[PDB]
RNA sequence: AAGGCAGCAGGCGCGCAAAUUACCCAAUCCUAAUUCAGGGAGGUAGUGACAAUAAAUAACGAUACAGGGCCCAUUCGGGUCUUGUAAUUGGAAUGAGUACAAUGUAAAUACCUUAACGAGGAACAAUUGGAGGGCAAGUCUGGUGCCAGCAGCCGCGGUAAUUCCAGCUCCAAUAGCGUAUAUUAAAGUUGUUGCAGUUAAAAAGCUCGUAGUUGAACUUUGGGCCCGGUUGGCCGGUCGGAUUUCCAACG
């Protein structure tokens, strides 16, 4: 993955995986990139990581309560300031590069 | 055919009807009637430093309604009066009357640039130092 | 009024300065080769241009011209003897076929990493140049270096080197200094 | 949308229908709302026949 | 009474625009009555991002979370396949610099050597322009509200700005990068190669005519050797045509 191998695999031989990746460089990650399929191609309903029960209601006062608003909170992780309104209590489908940046900037280590 | 003669000794009217149509280029007169040199504001040089006489506001060209911030500059060499565009904001405050500006070509070797009606030239060096200096809080202007 | 000094300038740079093609194949010469920016990369392709025009200048003369015949074994015999031709290529229909891979492999900071002894292809572009490769009996730090056919049995560590013996460098002289004066005494 | 609507048609194609249509309207990717209309086989909107063989 | 730096160094002025009132004849050579003297010729050093060459800003390791697809599944699990985020640690190597020395040199400086010091994120910390298209890289956030401004060009901005001002992230070149003017390619947009002229710009209203440019056809084949035919026969093989060889010369 990261320098685990990637260097010890390349003893004199210099091409294994060399392939280019998907190539936004400023898009988002794909971590849902593969679940993304999954809901195209199965011909029903399926529930999308449903809610945020105790990482909403705990984690909310522990970041917010401290000092700051979440317009405040919103500006430093740079997104709108109804995405944290809706990671407040409930009604989100989490995604993992905002739920990881509301992770970094504020230190509680719920995910 | 085509026009034009063709004989083996048949030179010397090919060339002088060549030089004659050479006029009818647009860079060719000016490089040999020396436009540069008598009527360009500039001597033919890419830099000219100025006395600024006034602040100016120009009205933006239509389907923009801004208002432009230049002032207007008399050069030393020549004593000739440009109109010069005064760049990104808060410029105008750094530019005064009576500061020996330094101006250079607008871009366009001789028209006008975007919105902006009839003027060609940019401010760089107010006082001396730079304005990219003195809008990035670099350098300070001269007391002055 | 002292003669001039000749000098030139040894890259070019590409015409179109924005692709996603030619920006791309930057790849290989910048990750899987270890340089430092594509002016190393433009160098390269530059004597390579200036290879194929002696070539294609030859090739259009007569066969069993004096010319071609004397500067076409002379750019092949040099060519062979950096090793970027290979043992049996030498025909001037080989040396326009020649391409920017096989002048990268000839550079010492890739032979270092090709004979051993530097587990990485720019760990090995950090041991040439803190002067510890020596050629016959010749530091060089100089990443750049294009070795010759008779010289890979001779790249190895310098006689001053710490790998190559001779009394080992500043940090670990000093780290056994400061257990001497804790722990010896 | 234009993935999750023609995975519905061709469903619903595969079921055995003569023709069904999908219809999204809103702001679709802009701020100013557009209608993307999906299709597939024919449908009839004209009559009584609607009330038999239309479900909407 | 005295003068002539477009000699060397320097000053004023002019400007967009250009260095030290330094050291020496040791090299290159010159002159003289001449091996010795003299030389701002010339050389050495200082200033010097004009251009040009080479190439530091790190290298090896160890350590972890959070998902997602699929498979088997008890449901608690793995067992792959991939997605992102770092974050705490270790010994090794080195010169940028500070310098005994020696070397270099007319004497020095510097380079090339080299004793002794000289790396853990706080530094020994790389910038310059960009992120709508051309043209590589964000429809992320805060401010503004046809204002400020951007923008080579098309365009952006009038209360959800991918384009301004910012933060973050990313892109390009990199000890260099942007801007201005000129010039070359692009430009078959100067066309000899090689343009176009009915309607896009352009066939003189028409004819004569000198210079200029251009101008129908026609005037004999000695060296030899190998190759193809085309005629001339010695030769028909054959039921009016069918193969070619030895020999001329016929080009």
């Amino acid at each position: 993955r990261s320098q685990g191998q990637i260097n010890a695999a390349r003893r004199q031989g210099l091409v294994v995986s060399v392939d280019k990746k998907y190539g936004s460089t400023n898009t988002r990650g794909d971590n849902e990139g593969q679940r993304l399929t999954k809901v195209d191609r199965e011909t029903d309903i399926v529930k999308p990581k449903k809610l945020d029960p105790n990482v909403g209601r705990a984690i909310s006062r522990a970041r917010t309560d401290k000092k700051m608003s979440q317009k405040d909170l919103a500006t430093k992780i740079n997104e709108k300031p109804t995405v944290v309104n809706d990671y407040e209590a409930a009604r989100a489908i989490p995604n993992q590069q905002v739920l990881s940046k509301l992770e970094r900037a504020l230190g509680v280590k719920l995910r | 055919g085509k026009g034009k003669p063709r004989g083996l000794n048949s030179a010397r009217k090919l060339r002088v009807h060549r030089r004659n149509n050479r006029w009818a280029e647009n860079n060719y007169k000016k490089r040999l009637l020396g436009t540069a040199f008598k009527s360009s504001p500039f001597g033919g040089s890419s830099h000219a430093k100025g006395i600024v006489l006034e602040k100016l506001g120009i009205e933006s060209k239509q389907p923009n309604s801004a208002i432009r911030k230049c002032v207007r500059v008399q050069l030393i060499k020549n004593g000739k009066k440009v109109t010069a565009f005064v760049p990104n904001d808060g410029c105008l405050n750094f530019v005064d009357e009576n500061d020996e500006v330094l101006l250079a070509g607008f871009g366009r070797k001789g028209k006008a640039k975007g919105d902006i009606p009839g003027v060609r030239f940019k401010v760089v060096k107010v006082s001396g130092v730079s304005l990219l200096a003195l809008w990035k809080e670099k350098k300070e202007k001269p007391r002055s | 009024p002292r003669a001039p000094r000749t000098y030139s300038k040894t890259y070019s740079t590409p015409k179109r300065p924005y692709e996603s093609s030619r920006l791309d194949a930057e790849l290989k010469l910048a990750g899987e080769f270890g340089l430092k920016n594509k002016k190393e990369i433009y160098r390269i392709s530059f004597q390579l241009s200036k290879i194929r025009r002696a070539a294609r200048d030859l090739l259009t003369r007569d066969e069993k011209d004096p010319k071609r015949l004397f500067e076409g074994n002379a750019l092949i015999r040099r060519l062979v003897r950096v090793g970027v031709l290979s043992e049996d290529k030498k025909k001037l229909d080989y040396v326009l076929a020649l391409k920017v891979e096989d002048f990268l492999e000839r550079r010492l900071q890739t032979q270092v990493y090709k004979l051993g002894l530097a587990k990485s292809v720019h760990h090995a572009r950090v041991l040439i140049t803190q002067r510890h490769i020596a050629v016959g009996k010749q530091i060089v730090n100089i990443p750049s270096f294009m070795v010759r056919l008779d010289s890979e049995k001779h790249i190895d560590f310098a006689p001053t080197s710490p790998f190559g013996g001779a009394r080992p460098g500043r940090v670990a002289r000093r780290n056994a200094a400061r257990k001497a004066e804790a722990s010896g005494e | 949308i234009r993935r999750a609507a023609y995975g519905v048609v061709r469903y619903v194609m595969e079921s055995g229908a003569k023709g069904c249509e999908v219809v999204v309207s809103g702001k679709l990717r802009a701020a100013r709302a557009k209608a993307m209309k999906f299709a597939d086989g024919f449908l009839i909107h004209s009559g009584q026949p609607v009330n038999d063989f239309i479900d909407t």
